[PDB]
RNA sequence: AAAUAUGUAAGAAGUCCUUGUUACUUAAUUGAACGUGGACAUUUGAAUGAAGAGCUUUUAGUGGGCCAUUUUUGGUAAGC
RNA sequence: GGAAUACUGCCAGCUGGGACUGAGGACUGCGACGUAAGUCAAGGAUGCUGGCAUAAUGGUUAUAUGCCGCCCGUCUUGAAACACGGACCAAGGAGUCUAACGUCUAUGCGAGUGUUUGGGUGUAAAACCCAUACGCGUAAUGAAAGUGAACGUAGGUUGGGGCCUCGCAAGAGGUGCACAAUCGACCGAUCCUGAUGUCUUCGGAUGGAUUUGAGUAAGAGCAUAGCUGUUGGGACCCGAAAG
RNA sequence: GAAAUUGUUGAAAGGGAAGGGCAUUUGAUCAGAC
């Protein structure tokens, strides 16, 4: 023999966890996030874009909309802790909005062996953006240049300071 | 013999019973330490109204700190310092006001800063760094029963009980506060006020008798 | 830093788990460990201590010390233990039939006993019938009696042997031994 | 195996203390004392005036 | 054996367990029995009292067998008398029997009086005895018989 | 001390009331009631220097 | 005639009561020492602490020291 | 005359932002809210989601940057030293063995102990067996001639682990080994004393003594082995001027 | 068929030494896991 033995043997058995205690609650979003705020997102493909917070998704994320008519934004979810919630407000009242839940966003997650090379949009999202914008472009119209105000893109300019600025 | 209902239902019975009993002792001290507390206050309008001057009471008790290194200590200081368990800089206990124990303070002057606490400050120190000496071992109290199979032979219940005993230093206090294990304090956490330490309170410094200012220090490393 | 007032790591100078490479003392100490801890008899505790115990920490226990032992008052029919080793004493022409438990007995020990009616045993058989020690007695051999301790401690004007080869007149019993030569220690 | 702390944690102070929770109801932290109306004498404000 | 010494653990320092400034040189204090009435003289004094001098008086040619008298004990006085052939004695106090024990034959040169024969009468043959161990053998019962 | 101290336990017995056989230290002060009738303060102030030679 | 230092005591091996011994002592069962019998136990005889306490054997290295505040001698002084 | 504010202190008053950590691994414990069920932030992290699944993270190594880093060993109060040795590398290189010993330890037998000088025998320098002897211990104290270890349950008093009885327990009484202190008894020696008696000079009874021993007072020893220390030895290695 | 020491090729750094430590960038290389 190379090595004789070890004399004893760990036993091969998994151990159980113990009970957790840590249960699961509700988040609470911060006071400034009301449904029909104007976002103004961080990060992400339309970091700068200005967009409209409609609902509260169950997994902590924000039902959000462009609209697409006005600056090209579908109807995404993204995390509060990525905007920036500014004191426009755009009434939402008047929308159909429960029927978007974490289900309906899902990725159809693809497997290892589809490598894409090098290189489409699914049936009804097109007309659910346009059923809610219908609603949503019309309260728009009521304050002035606030199309307008959607329509652009959030920038820094030289010598402006966030800690001192307000949205 | 079942065995899981018969005595779990006699021991739930003999819990509620403590907590019971340590309740009312509580709500008994809230009585007597507001009493007091007022005594002294309206005792002091009394002089004035009458022309006099109320002295107070001389204070029992002091919390000490210690405050320089285990480095360079003549003789009598260190055997001092170790007699009243404070063997590390920033460490606390409490030393009942006597003359056999101002003299041994007076020693350690230059090493300790000490002062007369309050309930607030008392209070605080035990239910965050009070520990018991059980068996020779440093045991957090974190329980009722801890101290109850330790000092329940004097009286005492409850980590509240034992703060009793302490404020007011009464017929079992020695054994009390033995039990209690000597309080590892941290640095101040607005600093020590001064630029130099290694002077007295009164030269400006940090060493000697704070009468009542050890409650900010002692807070402020708590 | 911390002041020490008092060693650190200092091991508690006791003996605990004897030395030899005995099998059969680890057994006995094995079941006297298992007995002192889940017994609460202080009969247990001091077997167990004293089967860790050194050779010259075990003088030999005489059969005599033992008849003496039995003389006692009321203690004729308590069971004899002895924690090492019991000899013979020719001394003595008489014995009583008391049961002795030990570790080593002597031939002559152990035919004095059984001549005389009793029955030497061993620790283990003591337990399964004395698992507190009911009704035993512990005997401890002179430990002052060896050679050695004679010459513990010597210096002037304590009398205590010196260390010597051979003795006899004119060997270290001259000036420093006496006032007409010299001094006398 | 973790020492939780009272002064938080209102668990573990629950545990420690049976009183605490009627300490807290009854707001016996802000409590108030009845108002008295007497005035030092006039020997006292002299003294303490005096140069 | 070499691999259980110390030596083995002195390896890699310095000195060997002998100091930096002593510096462990050949004899240091002279050799033998140096400085007995000199520097070593207190250690002599405390633990060798008597080793200079003399006390008595000379004995030219010494042989060590005309002081040979070994001793036996009256403590004992049965090792000799054989084992299974003594307890017939001890239980019968019987005269014109009584066990004639030679010491010589034994080895033994003179019997003192230890202590606490049994009773039993029994005949010693021995050049010496002592005084008090004369008695309580004979007292017993028994006589001590002169040989030579 | 020891006749005292005896003296005092034989007559506790007949009542018991915890002699307290004990010695003390000397214990801080409690508290008083000091009166200015007659005894009003007189203000003191530091003086100034002189070299009386 | 200080200050700082330094010895002793703060009990159970103590206190109290009665009386047995003796070749010592006294005019004297007078004392001295040692005992017999009885009474006083957890505030049992100040404080604080105790990390265990008491004890023994053996053996190493060391036996050139030097510095600082205070006291102090020689020296004008000195990293003397 | 009526308020406020400051300052100091208290709240088992409420609440926002940031950072580090997630040890433990079925339940038990303490709690809190609830009529109950049950739930929990209550004796230590879980839930949801994304990208990648590859040198991407990570290791190694070389370099760069920020900060830091004096040459090792030696004597020494004090070394980086303008104190000494060392240009570099390999191989060798210095506390050993023996006779006799001290303490401690382990093993056997035990008032004994030790086969191995030698004898028998042998598978042959081994293993196995054996008498007489012999050393050490069981007896010491005196220069010696000599004498020679119990008034007594082998003593009393005190403290003692363990044990025994009563006691729910606390405690009480009894027995008390080893050991500690102490006082008594015994053996030997020195200084006394001097009995019956008798080769009238022998013998030494008995009672003593601020004298003394490396003694007794129900034996512990003997053997072999080991670490460490000692003496003699070349004596850890290397080193004279000499005779 | 070692080391000191040397030649050739390859890589890297170099304003009065070089070598070292903590940390990371960069370059080269690489194990595990899937």
């Amino acid at each position: 023999t190379a090595q004789q033995a070890p004399k004893w043997y760990p036993s091969e058995d998994v151990a159980a966890p113990k009970k957790t205690r840590k249960a699961v609650r509700p988040q609470k979003l911060r006071a400034s996030l009301v449904p029909g705020t104007v976002l103004i997102l961080l990060a992400g493909r339309f970091r700068g874009k200005r967009v409209v917070y409609l609902k509260h998704l169950e997994d902590n994320t924000l039902l959000v909309t462009g609209p697409f008519k006005v600056n090209g934004v579908p109807l995404r979810r993204v995390n509060a802790r990525y905007v920036i919630a500014t004191s426009t407000k755009v009434s939402v009242e008047g929308v159909n909005v429960e029927k978007f839940n974490v289900e309906y966003f899902a990725k159809e997650k693809l497997t290892k062996k589809e490598k894409k090379e090098a290189n489409e949009i699914k049936t009804e999202r097109v007309e659910d953006q346009k059923v809610v914008d219908k609603a949503l472009i019309a309260e728009i119209k009521k304050t002035p240049l606030l199309k307008q105000y959607l329509s652009a893109s959030f920038s820094l300019k030289n010598g402006d300071k966030p800690h001192m600025l307000k949205f | 013999a079942e065995q899981v209902a018969a005595e779990r239902a006699a021991r739930k019975a003999a819990n509620k019973e403590k907590r019971a009993i340590i309740l009312e002792r509580n709500a008994a001290y809230q009585k007597e330490y507001e009493t007091a507390e007022r005594n002294i206050i309206q005792a002091k309008r009394d002089a004035k109204a009458a022309g006099s001057y109320y002295v107070e009471a001389q204070h029992k008790l002091v919390f000490v700190v210690r405050i320089k290194g285990i480095n360079k200590i003549p003789p009598k200081p260190r055997k001092v310092l170790q007699l009243l368990r404070l063997t590390r800089i920033n460490s606390g206990t409490f030393v009942k006001v006597t003359k056999a124990t101002l003299e041994l303070l007076k020693l350690i002057e230059p090493y300790v800063a000490y002062g007369y606490p309050s309930y607030s400050t008392i209070r605080q120190l035990v239910y965050k760094r009070g520990f018991g000496k059980i068996n020779k071992q440093r045991v957090p109290l974190s329980d009722n029963a801890i101290i109850e199979a330790n000092l329940g032979k004097y009286g005492i219940l409850s980590i509240d009980d034992l703060i009793h005993e302490i404020i007011t230093v009464g017929p079992h206090f020695k054994q009390a506060n033995n039990f209690l294990w000597p309080f590892k304090l941290s640095n101040p956490s607005g600093g020590w006020g001064v630029p130099r330490k290694f002077k007295h309170f009164i030269q400006g410094g940090s060493f000697g008798n704070r009468e009542e200012f050890i409650n900010k220090l002692v807070k402020s490393m708590n | 830093g911390i002041d020490h007032t008092s060693k650190q790591h200092k091991r508690s100078g006791h003996r605990t788990a004897p030395k030899s490479d005995n099998v059969y003392l680890k057994l006995l100490v094995k079941l006297y460990t298992f007995l002192a801890r889940r017994t609460d008899a202080p009969f247990n505790k001091v077997v167990l201590k004293a089967l860790f115990l050194s050779k010259i920490n075990r003088p030999p226990v005489s059969v005599s010390r033992i008849a003496r032992a039995l003389k006692q008052e009321g203690a004729a029919n308590k069971t004899v233990v002895v924690v090492g080793t019991v000899t013979d004493d020719a001394r003595i022409f008489e014995f009583p039939k008391t049961t002795v438990a030990a570790l080593r007995f002597t031939a002559g020990a152990r035919a004095k006993i059984v001549k005389a009616g009793g029955e030497c045993i061993t620790l283990d058989q003591l337990a399964v019938r004395a698992p507190k020690g009911q009704n035993t007695l512990i005997l401890r051999g002179p430990r002052n009696s060896r050679e050695a301790v004679r010459h513990f401690g010597m210096g002037p004007h304590k009398g205590k042997a010196p260390r010597i080869l051979s003795t006899g007149r004119k060997f270290e019993r001259a000036r420093g031994r006496r006032r007409s030569k010299g001094f006398k220690v | 195996v973790l020492k939780k702390n009272p002064l938080k944690n209102k668990q573990v102070l629950l545990r420690l203390n049976p009183y605490a929770k009627v300490f807290a109801a009854e707001k016996l932290g802000s409590k108030k004392a009845e108002k008295t109306g007497t005035k030092p004498a006039a020997v006292f404000t002299e003294t303490l005036k005096h140069d | 054996p070499s691999r259980f010494t110390k030596t083995r653990k002195h390896r890699g320092h310095v000195s060997a367990g002998k100091g930096r400034i002593g510096k462990h040189r050949k004899h240091p204090g002279g050799r033998g029995m140096a400085g007995g009435q000199h520097h070593h003289r207190i250690n002599m004094d405390k633990y060798h009292p008597g080793y200079f001098g003399k006390v008595g008086m000379r004995y030219f040619h010494k042989q060590q067998a005309h002081f040979w008298k070994p001793v036996l004990n009256l403590d004992k006085l049965w090792t000799l008398i054989p084992e299974d052939k003594r307890d017939q004695y001890l239980k019968s106090a019987s005269k014109e029997t009584a066990p004639v024990i030679d010491t010589l034959a034994a080895g033994y040169g003179k019997i003192l009086g230890k202590g606490r024969i049994p009773n039993v009468p029994v005949i010693v043959k021995a050049r010496f005895v002592s005084k008090l161990a004369e008695e309580k053998i004979r007292a017993a019962g028994g006589v001590v018989e002169l040989i030579a | 001390r020891v006749k005292a101290n005896a003296a005092k336990r034989a007559e506790a017995k007949a009542q018991g009331v915890a002699v307290q056989l004990k010695r003390q230290p000397a214990q801080p002060r409690e508290s008083r009631i000091v009166s200015t009738e007659g005894n009003v303060p007189q203000t003191l102030a530091p003086v100034p220097y002189e070299t009386f030679i």
